[PDB]
RNA sequence: ACGGGGAAUCAGGGUUCGAUUCCGGAGAGGGAGCCUGAGAAACGGCUACCACAUCCAAGGAAGGCAGCAGGCGCGCAAAUU
RNA sequence: UAAAGUUGCUGCAGUUAAAAAGCUCGUAGUUGGAUCUUGGGAGCGGCCGUCCCCUGCUCGGCGCCGGCCCGAAGCGUUUACUUUGAAAAAAUUAGAGUGUUCAAAGCAGGCCGCCUGGAUACCGCAGCUAGGAAUAAUGGAAUAGGACCGCGGUUCUAUUUUGUUGGUUUUCGGAACUGAGGCCAUGAUUAAGAGGGACGGCCGGGGGCAUUCGUAUUGCGCCGCUAGAGGUGAAAUUCUUGGACCGGCGCAAGACGGACCAGAGCGAAAGCAUUUGCCAAGAAUGUUUUCAUUAAUCAAGAACGAAAGUCGGAGGUUCGAAGACGAUCAGAUACCGUCGUAGUUCCGACCAUAAACGAUGCCGACCGGCGAUGCGGCGGCGUUAUUCCCAUGACCCGCCGGGCAGCUUCCGGGAAACCAAAGUCUUUGGGUUCCGGGGGGAGUAUGGUUGCAAAGCUGAAACUUAAAGGAAUUGACGGAAGGGCACCACC
RNA sequence: GAAGACGGUCGAACUUGACUAUCUAGAGGAAGUAAAAGUCGUAACAAGGUUUCCGUAGGUGAACCUGCGGAAGGAUCAUUA
RNA sequence: CCGACUUAGAACUGGUGCGGACCAGGGGAAUCCGACUGUUUAAUUAAAACAAAGCAUCGCGAAGGCCCGCGGCGGGUGUUG
RNA sequence: UGACUCUCUUAAGGUAGCCAAAUGCCUCGUCAUCUAAUUAGUGACGCGCAUGAAUGGAUGAACGAGAUUCCCACUGUCCCUA
C-alpha cells in the first residue's frame, strides 16, 4: 500500500473497496447486472422447450457445421442456442422436448469453434443425452 | 437571502426582451445606478442625474462623465494622452 | 520533511553498509537513535560511537564493521504482543538464529529476545541482521 | 523547501557553540534594556532592534548577554506591538499588493502571488489564536486592513 | 440481508459463506383490533376488512399445514398420508 | 476458496506495457524535529551475571518511653500501549485421558463390590482489574489568579467544657473569605543543514501600465526607364503600354521584435526577448536579526491556464480554416499555385482543454567521479579600464550555497531501452496525495452538473474477444543515407 | 343487567392523487460487435510517397483534408567566425 | 390606569349547513402562427396583418445627403454634425 | 437501395436545416399513434407538382378575445322534450 500511518484504517479499507469496482470478477457479480442478463438466472442447469435445430458455422480456421438447438426456457421464456454434443446425438432431440441445459465450461463465455454458443444439452426428456450415445436407454415416444 | 440565481437588477424585467440582451443590458444597469466616490470630496455620493452628467450629493458639484459610467475607457486615455502632448508642447 | 528521525538514521547506516565504508555520520540525534544502536552494539554489529554534541539535535559518528546486511525501520510502531511476535519474526528475520526485531517496551528499547525473557511486549521500532 | 516556492535555499544564520558572553563587550543586561527602550521607543520592530545591536554595539545575542528574547523583553515593559511583528508585514505586503490591482486588474501573477500572501495570514492566524497572544474572534478582513498598516 | 455461536478454504495475512438442529429475534395468507390470563397484541384463541377457498335444502354456515405425514404448483433442486 | 504478489495490511503497479490531476493554493483527513532520570550504593552463583531501593499523609502492634516503626482502609496530569487478574453459554475448532475390534465417532470406562474419568487451551474488538513507564499523545507558573510557610483578621458554626435547671458570646472544631510579609537558584530548554518574517547588496526574455525604436510587408503620392512580371517539377489562373515588375524619393496603416539567442535565465504552470519610465512582487545568496514548530501532503472548495472556439467594441498589414478558381490526377471537393471569409491584433467578458510531456506527483534522508555553466557570497599571484591611487567593474585561480544541464562507471535498479534517479525493493514499511487492474464496446449510453454555444467534469451495462501491447533481436523490405563490384552495367 | 345509541380512540380496507423502484411494447432513427472470399478508394506502417501524432476549429463519398498552437513516440542528441 | 384593531387555538352547537345573497379563474396534454406589451379597416375582417426592440445594408464632412417650393441671398431635417 | 462510375450541362445547380407544414398536384401519400369506427390530430418517412436560409432557415420559454386536435370535468348541444 501507499499510506502507511498507524490512523489511516479508513484510507486503507475505503480505497481497497473503492478501487475493487475495477476488477472485472467482482463488478460482475456484486453488480446484479450480469445475473439479471445470464439467461439461466444464477441457475447451474435449466430445462427448456426445443422450437428449432440451428446447424451453427464454427469460426474461421476450423470449417464445418456445428449442429446445435435454438433452446425456449420453461422458467423465463429467454431463447438459447444449446450445443448438443458427441457425432448423431442430435437425431435423438425433435421439436418440443424438455431437454435440460447446462454451460459449456467458461462460466457464461462462447466455447472454441461455436460461436455465441454458450450451453449444452445434457438430458433430453429425462432422459441423459450420454445414455442414448452409449446406446443404454432408447428416446420414449 | 439570495432571491436570483444569475438576473439582478434585471429581474425587473421579467421573461421580456431575450436573454442575451437581459445580460448586456444588466452590465449597464449595476453601472448607471451604482454610487461612485466623489474625487473632490471623497464621498460615494457621484450618482448619474441623466445621460453624461454626474452629480455629488454632498459637494453639489456635477460632472460630464458617460452615459452608463462615471468615466468613460476612452476618455481615460484622452486625458492621459493630452497631458503627454502638453508636457511636449510645454517642454 | 522529517517525520521519522530514527528511519532517515538506520537507512543512512545501511546505505554506508552497502558500499562498505569504515565509519558513517548520522545528523540528527534522538535517544531512540543511542538506544537503537546500543542494542547493536551489544549484538556487536557495529563498533562503538560517538554522540557529537551540538546546542541542538546532536549528530553521531558511528564505526562501522561489515557484519550488519540490513538496518531496517518499521514506520508505523506497530504494537506487538508475545502472541504476535513470533508472527513478526517469521516474516522480518533472515533465520531463526541470528537477526534482532528491537521494540520500543516499558522496560526500555530492547531487542525481541530481551523482551521475550521480560515477558514485555511493546511498538515495534525496526530490525538488523 | 519553502512554503509557496519551488526553492530549496540551505540559507540561514548560524550561532556559535558557546552561548557566554563575550570577553570584551563594556554592555551589561540592564543597559541592553534600556538601549532596546531607547530603540522600541522610535517606532522599530524586534527584528530591526537585534540588527541595530549586533551592528553598531558588538551585542552578538540579547538572550546570551540577558536572561530573556527581544519580544519578551519588550513585552514585559509594555512598548510590544499588539498583533505579531511577522504578522504585521504579511499583512502590511497584502495591503501592498492589493492597492497595486486598484489599477491593475491584468496583473494575474499579482493576483497570484496576492492568494499565497493571503494564505500565509490566515495561517500565522490559526497559529496565532491557539497560542493566545491574537484574540479568538481575530479576523484577517481585506476591507479594513489598510488602517491597521 | 434474520443476527450470533459457527462453516469452507487456508504459509503469514486474508477471502467467502452462515435458510440449516444451540442462543436471541421475528411471523403464522395480507394487515389491523382485542378477549382470557402471571405471561399473548396468541392465530392447532376471537372479531373485522382484503386476497383465497369450503359446504349449502340458496336461508346461511365454516376456514388458515412457515406442526408431522401427504398432495398440487414452482422449479436445476429435496423422503413415508 | 486457494492458485491471485492478477485488489497487494503483510505485498502489486503508474518514463516507454493499463496508469502522475496542466498547474498552484487550500479545509477536513493523514503525518509531524531534537530536548526533561541518571548515576551509584547493598547481598547473590562461579573481571563477570543477579535480587532489591531512590513519593506523601486516621485506624491497630514485636510496641517504646509529647516523640519512634511495621501492617488494614480513602487518596494522589491523564489517555493510548504492554503485561497481569477477573468475568467470559455449550456444541464446534485445538487438545488431555480413553483398543467404538481399527477409524469417523463416543464419553466412556477400568480392576478382583472396588477404582477413576467427564480436563485444559483458544474465544477479534469494547468493558472491568493490577503492574510496567520506553514510545506516542497530553497537562501545569509568564498581566504570576504560582508551589510552600506560618501570621493578622471575616462570618454559618461540630461538641470537649461553666452541679441538675435556662440564655449569651466563649475556648474549641471543621466549611468558605480577605489584609500582609517571608520563602525556592521564585518560574520561559534549544534556536532544526524545519518554517515564517525583518534586513543587506544584488540578480533575472518574471508580471502589469505607459512610452520608444527598428527594418520588413502592404497600400498610396509622384518621378524614372521600359515589356514583360509573377508563380512552378512544368505550367496556368493572376498583375501588365490604362506603365506592371524594377529603381528612387516620400507618406499612411496594422502586425512583428531577426541577427545577438546559448541544451542560457526567469515564472506555479500556461508562458516570457526593441528603448526608457512607473507600479507592486519574487527566488537565490549573505546574516552571531526575529518568532519558536507556526510544518509536509492534501477530499470538498479556490486562483491561473497555450492554441483554437464563443460573446460585445475598436481594428484589419501579413498570413489564412471555409469559399472561388488554376493545376496535378482515372478521380484530387488534397498536397502545388493564385485569390480570399471567419480568424490571426487590441480592449472587456466566456471556454478550462493539448504529445498542458521530463509521457516521470510533492516533501525529506542517504548513495560515486569529472569538467562546465547561471546566480549570490568568500578568498587568492598577476593583466587591463576610470589612471592618480583607493574602492570598484572586465579577465584569471579556486571554495561554498541553491539552479538548468552535460559526460563518466559493474553505486544499485530495470523486461530491456535506459536511469545518480526510474537507486537505497522478497534482505519488501520516511510522510502523503492522485491514479491502473487483458483488449474492445467507450470516454459511449444514461442521470447529474457547468457553459451563450462548442463542449467540460462525473460515467455504466449488455455484448464481444485470445490476445492487444512493451522492450529488444534477426531477417526481409524502403520512392532513407552511405560504401562497393560487374562489357550478362556504363564510359 | 342485555340490545342499542352519541362522542372519543386505535385503525384494517377500498377510492383518488402524488412520488418512487422494477419490467416491458413502439413507427422511425442512430450506433456497436461478429461473418472465408461484396463495392469504392488507399488513410496508417519505410521520409508509406504530403513525417506522424495531440488539442481545437471548419470542410469533405469515405478513409480523410486544411487552419492555429503544441509534441518527438522524428526523418535531426551535432553544423563549426 | 387608558386601551384599539387583529391573529391563532379550543369547547359546544345546528337536518353536512356556512365565500349560504352578492362578488367570483373550468382544467390538462399537444400542434400552427406572431417573441412579448402596443396598433389596425369609425359602419361586416382585431388577425398570423402593422408596429416593435434586436439585426443588417445604404447615403452624406454642409458649396453636403434626404426633402419641400410657382418663385427667391426661399424652406424642412437643423437650437442639427 | 444504390457509396462508386459514365455522359449531358449551368452564372452557380438547393448546402445546414425543415416537411404531405398555413407551402405536396397526385392524396383520404405510406408507417405508427389516438378511435368501436378518424378525408381530422400528433409522431415519423421524404426524388419536395412547386421547402430552404435577413425574398431569412431551424427553434422557441413567457404571452394571445389568433388557427387546430385530444382527454378530464361539466352541462337540455342532444336522446326528447316538458
Amino acid at each position: 500500500g501507499k499510506c502507511r500511518g498507524l490512523r489511516t484504517a479508513r484510507k486503507l479499507r475505503s480505497h481497497r473497496r473503492d478501487q475493487k469496482w475495477h476488477d472485472k470478477q467482482y463488478k460482475k457479480a456484486h453488480l446484479g447486472t450480469a445475473l439479471k442478463a445470464n439467461p439461466f438466472g444464477g441457475a447451474s442447469h435449466a430445462k427448456g422447450i426445443v422450437l428449432e435445430k440451428v446447424g451453427v458455422e464454427a469460426k474461421q480456421p476450423n470449417s464445418a457445421i456445428r449442429k446445435c438447438v435454438r433452446v425456449q426456457l420453461i422458467k423465463n421464456g429467454k431463447k438459447i442456442t444449446a450445443f448438443v454434443p458427441n457425432d448423431g446425438c442430435l437425431n435423438f432431440i425433435e421439436e418440443n422436448d424438455e431437454v435440460l441445459v447446462a454451460g459449456f465450461g467458461r462460466k457464461g463465455h462462447a466455447v472454441g469453434d461455436i460461436p455465441g454458443v454458450r450451453f449444452k444439452v445434457v438430458k433430453v426428456a429425462n432422459v441423459s443425452l450420454l445414455a442414448l450415445y452409449k446406446g443404454k436407454k432408447e428416446r420414449p415416444r | 437571502a439570495k432571491r436570483t440565481k444569475k438576473v439582478g437588477i434585471v429581474g425587473k424585467y421579467g421573461t421580456r426582451y431575450g436573454a442575451s440582451l437581459r445580460k448586456m443590458v444588466k452590465k449597464i444597469e449595476i453601472s448607471q445606478h451604482a454610487k461612485y466616490t466623489c474625487s473632490f470630496c471623497g464621498k460615494t455620493k457621484m450618482k448619474r442625474r441623466a445621460v453624461g452628467i454626474w452629480h455629488c450629493g454632498s459637494c453639489m458639484k456635477t460632472v460630464a462623465g458617460g452615459a452608463w459610467t462615471y468615466n468613460t475607457t476612452s476618455a481615460v486615455t484622452v486625458k492621459s494622452a493630452i497631458r503627454r502632448l502638453k508636457e511636449l508642447k510645454d517642454q | 520533511v522529517r517525520m521519522n528521525v530514527l528511519a532517515d538514521a538506520l537507512k543512512s547506516i545501511n546505505n554506508a553498509e552497502k558500499r562498505g565504508k569504515r565509519q558513517v555520520l548520522i545528523r540528527p540525534c534522538s535517544k531512540v537513535i543511542v538506544r537503537f544502536l546500543t542494542v547493536m552494539m551489544k549484538h556487536g554489529y557495529i563498533g562503538e560511537f560517538e554522540i557529537i554534541d551540538d546546542h541542538r539535535a546532536g549528530k553521531i559518528v558511528v564505526n562501522l564493521t561489515g557484519r550488519l546486511n540490513k538496518c531496517g525501520v518499521i514506520s508505523p510502531r506497530f504494537d506487538v504482543q508475545l502472541k504476535d511476535l513470533e508472527k513478526w519474526q517469521n516474516n522480518l528475520l533472515p533465520s531463526r538464529q541470528f537477526g534482532f526485531i528491537v521494540l520500543t517496551t516499558s522496560a526500555g528499547i530492547m531487542d525481541h529476545e530481551e523482551a521475550r525473557r521480560k515477558h514485555t511486549g511493546g511498538k515495534i521500532l525496526g530490525f538488523f541482521f | 523547501g519553502r512554503m509557496h516556492a519551488p526553492g530549496k535555499g540551505l540559507s540561514q544564520s548560524a550561532l556559535p557553540y558557546r552561548r557566554s558572553v563575550p570577553t570584551w563587550l563594556k554592555l551589561t543586561s540592564d543597559d541592553v534594556k534600556e538601549q532596546i527602550y531607547k530603540l522600541a521607543k522610535k517606532g522599530l520592530t524586534p527584528s530591526q532592534i537585534g540588527v541595530i545591536l549586533r551592528d553598531s554595539h558588538g551585542v552578538a545575542q540579547v538572550r546570551f548577554v540577558t536572561g530573556n528574547k527581544i519580544l519578551r523583553i519588550l513585552k514585559s515593559k509594555g512598548l510590544a506591538p499588539d498583533l505579531p511583528e511577522d504578522l504585521y508585514h504579511l499583512i502590511k505586503k497584502a495591503v501592498a499588493v492589493r492597492k497595486h490591482l486598484e489599477r491593475n486588474r491584468k496583473d494575474k501573477d499579482a493576483k497570484f502571488r496576492l492568494i499565497l500572501i493571503e494564505s500565509r495570514i490566515h495561517r500565522l492566524a490559526r497559529y496565532y489564536k491557539t497560542k493566545r497572544v491574537l484574540p479568538p474572534n481575530w479576523k484577517y478582513e481585506s476591507s479594513t486592513a489598510s488602517a491597521l498598516v
